[PDB]
């Protein structure tokens, strides 16, 4: 019903080898050349990657900034209000970014800021100007 | 198998069903009720049991009816019909047995049997047992035919038949009880020795023998599941299918490598686009950190725009540093996934040159068993007689296989050195023309009612013919002769003065260097206590070694033994014997094989007797005059001694029913 476990005798493969006299050698050569083509395509990409790996030498360690977590405050100081308006102008509706720019304001407070001071800070104009960029 | 049921299996008969032959002899029973059939079947099985429990004395009808019990011994004409049927067709009272009722006072009918082989001797024994005048014509100076034993002193070595292929259902199990046969088993451990003299490790000996048996099952899948049996109008041979399967396995090995290395380029190219994204992100981080620094150089106090600039660059730099860490996380998983794929590569090759040579030895052993190169065996029908293989360990004859045909020839009228040259069969009788092999200018004429021809299949193939048939054999007969294959097989007997090998090792093999010479002295035998090595020549090398002198063949034999056992531990043999069965004019080969383009149906064509035409136009249909027995005429047991033995019993019963009458069918 099935070949012995280890033999691969499909009806499709038998006819491709029994076509002509040298159809056996023709099939086995096109696989030997395809093996050579892929093998040296490896060492081409294997060298391209090894060359790019040295450009990343040292990582980004001389560029990381130290970690500073501050108390998530509640009172919106006059300073922190202006930082939010500029954050909306630059980041739009990315509240996680605006929260990190201010630092001491939670994401829910930033969203509540979008509605409370929506009147006096003209957040609708600030947002539609961000949509230009 | 035990009881009366086992005696039926021993006689190659089913114990619970009437056979095709029994239906023709008892058509009133097989068409009647089931009760009559089972009564008949017990009488048949019980009679066979009595014969097999003591085959050295004749089993008479009076003895069979005495040892039966009711209700089986109530119908006497049924017991008489069963006993006369079994006696006629050689199922009981065959071989060598003391006769209770001495032979009839005078004989009835004249039968000439051509050939004193096992098939001819068996039929002559039964035909003379039935009360006919039998005369055998043998061209050789001895009986046995292809059962030839070499004896010089205590030395014994069979040049022809040698192995009894089990006793479960073998008629030779009956002969081995009537004749003093010394049967010995065969240790099936064969260490292989490469051409360099060193042995094959048990590592490769199994991982190649297993791959060999798996290649044969693959060819059966090609034949019976894919119908790969015709390749450009020509029938596919077993050698073709084996090469096709091997090439498909070498093809799958390459397909596994290509798809494995293709997994690497696919992953290594993911790493290329990832490193390019990391090197561009590191350049943005390098630029952003510079801009963040310049914004921090602005000494406080500063307006909210310059303060927002520092807070903005800090958040943007922290976000870019968060992307680079996730990309380095992905780089770690891809970099070790590549070490995963490059650490588990598929097989480099299917079989190496060292493996392929050892595989060729197993192919040579297959070419020995079939006595022909695998490029000639029919892929579909080469193993047609496999279902009828006997059960039990295969044995050999320790005192020589020739003791059986010699013992069968006891009491027969055999004309030795009488080569038949022309067989004439007409509607009114037959005449056989033969000459004396020692001086062909001396002619003999034999008249008879029927001729039984047991000429070897190679002799029937001769062109120009060695035996002329008048009238010529019909096309369906001659075409069946040309379709069937007759193989070739040779042995080399090496008689030394002492043993220099392993007495426990019955036999060891030699792995040739080339595929073209895989059968050239590939196996060495040591069977008896006497120092006789028996080298085997098979395959394509069998026909080529016949064109080489004896001293050169022995030279290649010693060259193999010197490299295996030591250059000084191998003495010169005192007696050498090399067989040449293809060059033998009375055999013209070894035995038959199912050639490509042939089938098992040709074996039955070889058995059909020839009936001549009417002598006078308008005369009734004549009687079959020319019969054929022999190794090549039995479909289910060809190429064997027991097959020829059975074929002789077949025609002997057929000729007897023709000229003596079958009274057991009423
Ligand atoms: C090398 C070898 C090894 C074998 N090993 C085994 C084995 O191990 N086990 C097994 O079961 N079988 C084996 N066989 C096969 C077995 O020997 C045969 O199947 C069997 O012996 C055939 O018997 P036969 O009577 O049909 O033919 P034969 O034994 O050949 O009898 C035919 C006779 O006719 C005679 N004859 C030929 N031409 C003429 C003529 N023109 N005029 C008059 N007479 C003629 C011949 O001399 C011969 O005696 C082996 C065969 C060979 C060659
Ligand atoms: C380890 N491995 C190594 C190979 C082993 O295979 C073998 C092991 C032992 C082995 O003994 C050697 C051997 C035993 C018997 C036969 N048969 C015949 O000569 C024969 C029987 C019949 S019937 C009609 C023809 C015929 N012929 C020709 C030939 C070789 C032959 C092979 C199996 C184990
Ligand atoms: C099927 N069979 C395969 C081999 C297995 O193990 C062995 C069994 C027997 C073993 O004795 C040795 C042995 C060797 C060769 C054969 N060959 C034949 O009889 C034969 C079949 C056919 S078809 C046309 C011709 C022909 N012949 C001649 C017989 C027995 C040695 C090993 C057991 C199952």
């Amino acid at each position: 019903r099935k070949p012995p476990k280890g033999m691969f005798l499909s009806q499709e493969d038998v006819e491709a080898v029994s076509a002509n006299a040298t159809a056996a050698t023709t099939v086995l050569r096109q696989l030997d050349m395809e093996l050579v083509s892929v093998k040296r395509q490896i060492q081409n990409i294997k060298q391209t990657n090894s060359a790019l790996k040295e450009k990343l030498d040292g990582g980004i360690e001389p560029y990381r900034l130290p970690e500073v977590i501050q108390k998530c405050n509640a009172r919106w100081t006059t300073e922190e209000q202006l930082l939010a308006v500029q954050a909306i102008r630059k980041y739009g509706r990315d509240f996680q970014a605006i929260s990190d720019v201010i630092g001491n304001k939670s994401v829910v407070q930033v969203k509540n800021f979008f509605v409370n001071y929506r009147r006096r800070f003209n957040i609708d104009e600030v947002l539609q100007e961000w949509e230009a960029e | 198998p035990s009881g009366v049921e086992g005696a039926a299996f021993q006689s190659r008969l089913p114990h619970d069903r009437m056979t095709s032959q029994e239906a023709a002899c008892f058509p009133d029973i097989i068409s009647g009720p089931q009760q009559t059939q089972k009564v008949f079947l017990f009488i048949r099985n019980r009679t066979l049991q009595l014969w097999l429990d003591n085959p050295k004395i004749q089993l008479t009808f009076e003895a069979t009816l005495q040892q039966l019990e009711a209700p089986y011994n109530s119908d006497t004409v049924l017991v008489h019909r069963v006993h006369s049927y079994l006696e006629r067709h050689g199922l009981i009272n065959f071989g060598i047995y003391k006769r209770i009722k001495p032979l009839p006072t005078k004989k009835t009918g004249k039968v000439i049997i051509i050939g004193s082989g096992v098939s001819g001797l068996a039929a002559a024994r039964q035909l003379q047992s039935f009360g006919m005048d039998v005369t055998l014509l043998e061209a050789r100076d001895r009986v046995g035919g292809r059962v030839a034993t070499f004896r010089k002193g205590n030395y014994v070595a069979d040049l022809g038949a040698m192995v009894v292929t089990g006793l479960g259902g073998n008629p030779m199990a009956v002969v081995s009880k009537q004749v003093n046969m010394e049967l010995a088993k065969i240790k099936q451990k064969c260490p292989l020795y490469e051409a360099n003299g060193q042995a094959v490790p048990k590592e490769k000996d199994e991982m190649v023998e297993q791959e060999f048996n798996r290649l044969l099952e693959a060819t059966s899948y090609l034949s019976h599941q894919l119908d790969f049996n015709v390749l450009n109008n020509k029938p596919v041979s077993l050698g073709q299918a084996l090469e096709v399967v091997i090439q498909l396995q070498e093809k799958h090995v390459k397909d596994e490598q290509i798809e494995h290395w293709k997994k690497i380029v696919k992953t290594q190219e993911e790493l290329k686009e990832l490193l390019n994204k990391m090197v561009n992100l590191k350049e943005k981080i390098k630029e952003l950190h510079q801009q963040y620094k310049e914004a921090s150089e602005v000494k406080p106090p500063r307006d909210i725009t310059a303060e927002f600039l520092v807070k903005s660059k800090h958040r943007d730099l922290t976000a870019l540093c968060k992307e680079y860490d996730e990309l380095a996380e992905t780089q770690g998983k891809l970099e070790e996934k590549l070490q995963e794929l490059e650490a588990n590569p598929p097989s480099d090759v299917y079989l190496s040159s060292r493996d392929r040579q050892i595989l060729d030895w197993h192919f040579a052993n297959l070419e020995f068993a079939n006595a022909t190169p695998l490029s000639t065996l029919s892929l579909k029908h080469w193993d047609q007689d496999d279902d009828f293989e006997f059960t039990g360990s295969h044995l050999t004859v320790r005192n020589g296989y020739s003791c059986v045909p010699v013992a069968l020839a006891e009491g027969l009228d055999i004309k030795l050195n009488t080569a038949v040259r022309q067989v004439r069969y007409t509607a009114s009788g037959c005449e056989v023309i033969a000459v004396n092999t020692r001086s062909t200018s001396q002619t003999f004429i034999y008249k008879c009612d029927a001729v039984l021809c047991t000429l070897p299949l190679g002799v029937l193939k001769q062109q120009p013919p060695a035996v002329q048939f008048v009238p010529p054999l019909p096309e369906w007969k001659t075409s069946a002769v040309q379709r069937m294959g007759f193989g070739n097989l040779n042995k080399v007997v090496l008689c030394f003065d002492r043993v220099f090998w392993d007495p426990s090792v019955n036999l060891f093999g030699h792995v040739g260097s080339t595929t073209a010479s895989r059968g050239e002295l590939f196996l060495f035998w040591n069977l008896y206590k006497a120092p006789i090595l028996l080298a085997l020549v098979a395959g394509e090398a069998a026909g080529i070694m016949e064109n080489i002198s004896d001293d050169v063949i022995v030279g290649r034999c010693l060259a193999i033994l010197k490299g295996i056992f030591g250059s000084s531990a191998v003495p010169q043999p005192k007696e050498t014997v090399v067989s040449r069965w293809r060059a033998d004019p009375w055999a013209r080969g070894s035995y038959s094989y199912v050639a490509a383009g042939s089938s098992g149906n040709d074996y039955d064509l070889m058995a059909q007797p020839i009936t001549p035409g009417p002598s006078i136009p308008g005369a009734p249909q004549p009687i079959p005059r020319l019969f054929f027995a022999g190794e090549h005429t039995i479909r289910n047991y060809p190429a064997t001694v027991h097959g020829a033995l059975l074929s002789g019993l077949r025609e002997a019963g057929r000729i007897a029913d023709q000229f003596l009458g079958a009274m057991y069918t009423l």
